[PDB]
C-alpha cells in the first residue's frame, strides 16, 4: 500500500451512457496528490469493472457489475479506449448482450469521452496519477536506538 | 430406424433401434439390403424380423425403400461427394497485436539536511548518505519482487482457478503410515498440474518453476537428517544449505527449478509455465531503466527547502497467456504429532 | 509525456498458436489401398448339428458341456 | 466384407495478390507458405480425430464387453501410501488383456494403450530426482518422453503404449494388432494425397481469384472388435485433499 | 532484508523503448455461412 | 467518374445521437458492384460532412450539413476513428457549440457504429470499397470502323 | 500486371482476361497553392 | 486484408516548423 | 493521346510500406491558463 502511484477514484457514474469531459481528478485532494493543470493521468488506465442498465453480476445474483475478465478496455495508441464486449443480462438465461462501448481521453487534461451505443450506468476504472514531475514520493530517513 | 413397434432400449418406449454393427451400408449397384432383428418389448425380448431392400442412384440422387414389414421412418446417415465444388473449406489469416506500455513509476526519496549529517558523522561516524542509498537501493529491489507476487496473484485470478489442486499435509484417516512419506505424494499433484498444463495449451516445452514459501517447498525434496561428531569450534554457520531456496528438480512428467522465497505467503504453491520457444510467451518481465538523481535538480514533496535524494525504477511486468497454477497446501504448521 | 503522441514499435517475434501432438496415425497398423473400393474374404467353418441348422464352429465347441 | 474410400472434403485457401503485397512489406510474412503450412496441419488432424471418433464408435457396437474400472481412490482399507496403489493399474490392463487373448483366442499379439496423458502417467509411477537449480542450465523438457510415447513388457503382452491429449481424460483404449496377416482387427486406409496450385480449380465462396487446393481420400475400417475401456474414476488429483 | 530471488522466476527482456506491440498470428475457417473460428481451438474436440 | 473504385452511399442517418452496427454497403448494387460478406471496405474511409441538431450550413444561410475543412475524421490505426469537432451554431451571431464524435468501424464487417457526446442528426460519409478481391473492374475494348 | 492465371473477369467470368494494377497514394502535409485566373484568353485582344 | 490489424509504421524525417 | 510530363510536378519519393506515418514537431508556449500557442505563428504579428 505506500509505494506506488496514487489510485484515481474507481467510480466514474456515467449517466444515459453519454458523459463528456469527465473530471478524473475528483475525490483526490489537492496539493499533496495532484496538482490540478501539471500532472497527466498515467498511460495504464484502463477500465475494469462496467455495470450496465440490464446486466448481472456473475458474483452475486442481482444486476451489477461485469467484472471484464481478460477483455479491459485499456490505453491503445493516438490515447484512446476502444473495446467490443458481450455481458450477460440474465443470471441463468444466459443472453449476453453485446454492447461496445469506444471513448477517448486526454492524458495531460484528465478528462474522458465514455460514450457506449446501449445502456451503460457506471464504470470502474483503474489509472494512476503518474510521476513525471513530483507531486508526491515516499521518503525513507532513518532513526536509531541504544 | 423405428418401426410400428419399436424400443429404444436406450431412452426405452415406443421409438426407434439402434442399428448396432448390422447398418445397411452402400452395397455394389448402390442398392442397400439388410436382415435385421429389431426388439419389440424390453421385458418380452420378442425380437420381431423384419428386411429393408433399399437402391438409391448417386448422380440421380433419389433413394427408394421398400420393406416386408411395418416402417415408419429410417435415421439415415450419408454426405454429398465433393467432386463438384459446391463446398469447400477456407482458412485465412488472422493478426492483432498487443501492448507491452512501460510508464513512470513511483519514486523515492530521501530529504537530507546538513546539520543531520555532521551529526552522525560526529556521534556514531554514521554516513548519512550510504545508509540512505542501500536503504533507497534495497527498497526499490523489493518493490519490483513484491509486485512479481502481485502480479502473480492476480493473474491467477484471472484464469478462474482453473488449476487449483489442493494438497493435505494431514493424511487421510485411513492412511496409517509414517507421515512423513505422506509429503511424496506432494509430488504427485505438482505433475498432475504440470500434465493438465500441457493439455489445455499444447506445449512441451516447458520449464515449469514453483515459488513458494520455504515452509512449503521443504515437503518437495523430502530430505532426511545426517549427523556427526559435534565439535564445538568447526562448527557450520549454514554452510551447505540450499536446497530449501533454489532446487532443481526433475520428474517424468517435466523437469522443474523450484524458487524458495519467505516474501509469499505460506499455504500455496505456484506453477508456472516458461516455454523455451521464442514465438510463444507465456509471462515476462520488462525492466525499462533505474537511475540515480543525484541531489540537484529535483526537489522534495513533504518538506522542498532542504536537497534530498532521488531514485526511480521503471519496468513493467505482462502476461501474454497466463499458464499458471495454485497448489494450496492445506494444515501445514508442523502440528500433524498433536491431534 | 502528455502533448508527445506516443508511438508502439513492433516487435520480432510473431508469436505463433501451437498444435497438438499428432501419434494416433502410429497406433492402428496401415497399408495403402491402391483401389478405392476392394472386398475382404471371411472364411469360416460350420457345424451342420446332424438335426438340421448349421452353428459356426470355434465358437461352439469352446464351452465344456459339449 | 466390402471397404470404399470416397471423397473426402477439400481444404483450400484464397490467395488474393494484395494480401500477399501487404504482408510481405508490413510484417514480412507469406500468406502462400503459411497458410499452406496451416492448410496441411488442419488436414492433418482430421486423420486423427477421425480414429477419436472411430474408437468410440466402435468401443459402442461392442456394448461394453471389456469394461473392467480403477479407482485412483484407494479402497476404505488399503492404508498404505496411495502412490503405490497406482500399480494396481498395471494388472487391470493384464487382466482386460488376457480376456480379449482368451476370449479371441488370439496368441500373436501386441497390444497398443490410447490415452490421455494425464491418465497414461500412471503405468510407469516413475518418482522424482534432483539436482542443482541453477538458471544457466535449464534443461526444457530434454528428457521428457515416456508420457507420451511408452514402451512395455508384462508377462502376459507386450504393449506399445501412446499417450495425445487428443482424447478425453477418464478412459483408456486397448487395441489388438496381430501380426498374423491372415487375422485382421483395425486397419487404416490411407488412398491418396492430392494438392493442386489452382490448376483450374475455382473458389467456393469467391472464385474470381487463385487458391490453393488439396484434400486426401482416406478411411479406416474394423473387421472384428477387439477393444477394451478401463474407466480410470477419480484421476483430478483429489486423492490427497480428501 | 529478505533474500531476492523472484527476477528469474520468470523471463527479464530488457525493453529499449517504453511503448511497444508484439503481433500474434492466428488461422481462421469459414464454417460455410461466413463467420470464423479459431483453428487450433475448435478442432481440439472429440465430436468434430 | 469512369475508372475508380466504387464508391459507398454518402447519406447516414446517426439519429438519435449515434448510430450502432450500421450496415456501410447499403444502397449499392448487390452482385455486381458489392458481395456482402466477401468483399470488405478499404481503409480510406472518412467523414467530409456532418449536420448536428443545431448547427449552420455557412454555405447556404441555414441550419444544414457542416463542411469540416481539414478536420476531417480519417481512418485511424485499429480502424478506429476519433475527432474534437468544432462546429458553427449559427450564422452572424456565432454561438459555436462543440460536439465530439468518436467511433470505430470493422473493414471485414462492413459495419459503421458512431456515437457522438451530444446530439448528432445525421452525417455525410465518403469511402470506398475496396478492390482487393476482383469484385468490379474496368474493361477496355478495340474498336474499329473504317 | 498479372497476364491470366486465376483471375477471372467480371463481365464474362468465361474467358481468360489480363489484368493490371497499379496502387499509389498523393497526399499534402501543408497546402501551399497559388492559382492565377487569366481572364479574356480568347483571341479577340485584337478584333475587340 | 480485412481482419488484420494494420501496423502504421515511422518514416524517418520529423518536419519541423518554419 | 496526350502527352505525360505533368507527373514531374510534386516530389515522388517511392513508397515501401501500405501504412506510414510521419510526425511533425510544433513548439507551444502555455499562457498561465493552460491554453497551449503554437510558437513560430503566434509571435508573427507586430503587436505582441
Amino acid at each position: 500500500t505506500l509505494v506506488g502511484l496514487v489510485q484515481i477514484k474507481e467510480d466514474i457514474a456515467v449517466e444515459g451512457g453519454k458523459v463528456t469531459d469527465y473530471d478524473l481528478f475528483t475525490g483526490l485532494k489537492e496539493g499533496k496528490e495532484v496538482r490540478k493543470g501539471i500532472d497527466r493521468l498515467d498511460r495504464k488506465f484502463k477500465i475494469v469493472e462496467a455495470k450496465w442498465s440490464d446486466s448481472f453480476d456473475e458474483r452475486t445474483s442481482a444486476a451489477g457489475f461485469v467484472e471484464l475478465g481478460s477483455n479491459v478496455v485499456k490505453l491503445q495508441d493516438n490515447d484512446t479506449l476502444v473495446g467490443q464486449i458481450k455481458y450477460p443480462t440474465n443470471g441463468d438465461g444466459e443472453v449476453e448482450t453485446d454492447t461496445i462501448l469506444g471513448k477517448v481521453d486526454v492524458s495531460s487534461g484528465e478528462l474522458t469521452l465514455t460514450s457506449a451505443s446501449g445502456k451503460l450506468t457506471d464504470v470502474k476504472v483503474k489509472g494512476y496519477v503518474a510521476s513525471e514531475q513530483h507531486t508526491s514520493a515516499t521518503n525513507v530517513e532513518l532513526g536509531l536506538t541504544r | 430406424a423405428k418401426w410400428s413397434d419399436s424400443f429404444d432400449e436406450r431412452t426405452s418406449a415406443a421409438g426407434f433401434v439402434e442399428l448396432g454393427s448390422n447398418v445397411v451400408k452402400l452395397q455394389d449397384n448402390d442398392t442397400l439390403v439388410g436382415q435385421i432383428k429389431y426388439p419389440t418389448n424390453g421385458d418380452g425380448e420378442v425380437e420381431t424380423d423384419t428386411i429393408l431392400g433399399k437402391v438409391d442412384v448417386s448422380s440421380g440422387e433419389l433413394t427408394l425403400t421398400s420393406a416386408s414389414g411395418k416402417l415408419t421412418d429410417v435415421k439415415v446417415k450419408g454426405y454429398v461427394a465433393s467432386e463438384q465444388h459446391t463446398s469447400a473449406t477456407n482458412v485465412e489469416l488472422g493478426l492483432t497485436r498487443k501492448d507491452v506500455v512501460i510508464d513512470t513509476a513511483q519514486h523515492i526519496e530521501a530529504t537530507v539536511p546538513l546539520e543531520v549529517i555532521q551529526d552522525m558523522k560526529a556521534t556514531y561516524d554514521i554516513d548519512g548518505v550510504a545508509r540512505l542509498s542501500e536503504t533507497m537501493s534495497q527498497l526499490s529491489s523489493q518493490k519490483v519482487d513484491l509486485d512479481i507476487i502481485e502480479f502473480l496473484d492476480h493473474e491467477y485470478k484471472e484464469t478462474d482457478a482453473k488449476y487449483h489442486f489442493s494438497f493435505d499435509v494431514f493424511p487421510h484417516s485411513d492412511y496409517s503410515a509414517h507421515p512423513k512419506d505422506w509429503l511424496e505424494g506432494l509430488r504427485e499433484v505438482i505433475d498432475h498440474t504440470t500434465q493438465s498444463m500441457k493439455n489445455d495449451y499444447k506445449l512441451y516445452d516447458v520449464q515449469f518453476v514453483i515459488v513458494g514459501n520455504p515452509l512449503d517447498v521443504r515437503l518437495i525434496p523430502n530430505v532426511s537428517w545426517t549427523f556427526n561428531g559435534g565439535d564445538r569450534n568447526a562448527d557450520a554457520y549454514s554452510n551447505g544449505i540450499k536446497i530449501n531456496y533454489s532446487l532443481g528438480a526433475a520428474s517424468g512428467t517435466a523437469n522443474y527449478r523450484i524458487i524458495g522465497s519467505d516474501l509469499v505467503r505460506q499455504g500455496e504453491l505456484t506453477i508456472i509455465a516458461i516455454p523455451q520457444q521464442d514465438n510463444y510467451k507465456t509471462f515476462m518481465f520488462y525492466p525499462y531503466t533505474f537511475n540515480v538523481v543525484n541531489g540537484g535538480g529535483y526537489l522534495n514533496t513533504r518538506n522542498p527547502n532542504v536537497p534530498n535524494m532521488m531514485m526511480t525504477r521503471r519496468y513493467t511486468v505482462e502476461s501474454f497467456v497466463p499458464i499458471i497454477g495454485r497448489i494450496t497446501i492445506k494444515n501445514n504448521n508442523g502440528s500433524v504429532y498433536a491431534r | 509525456m502528455g502533448p508527445i503522441q506516443p508511438y508502439a514499435s513492433l516487435s520480432m517475434p510473431i508469436l505463433v498458436k501451437l498444435w497438438a501432438r499428432l501419434a494416433l496415425t502410429e497406433a492402428l497398423p496401415t497399408q495403402v489401398a491402391n483401389k478405392p473400393n476392394f472386398t475382404v474374404p471371411i472364411l469360416t467353418p460350420y457345424v451342420v448339428d446332424a438335426d438340421g441348422n448349421k452353428h459356426a464352429l470355434p465358437e461352439s465347441i469352446n464351452n465344456t458341456p459339449e
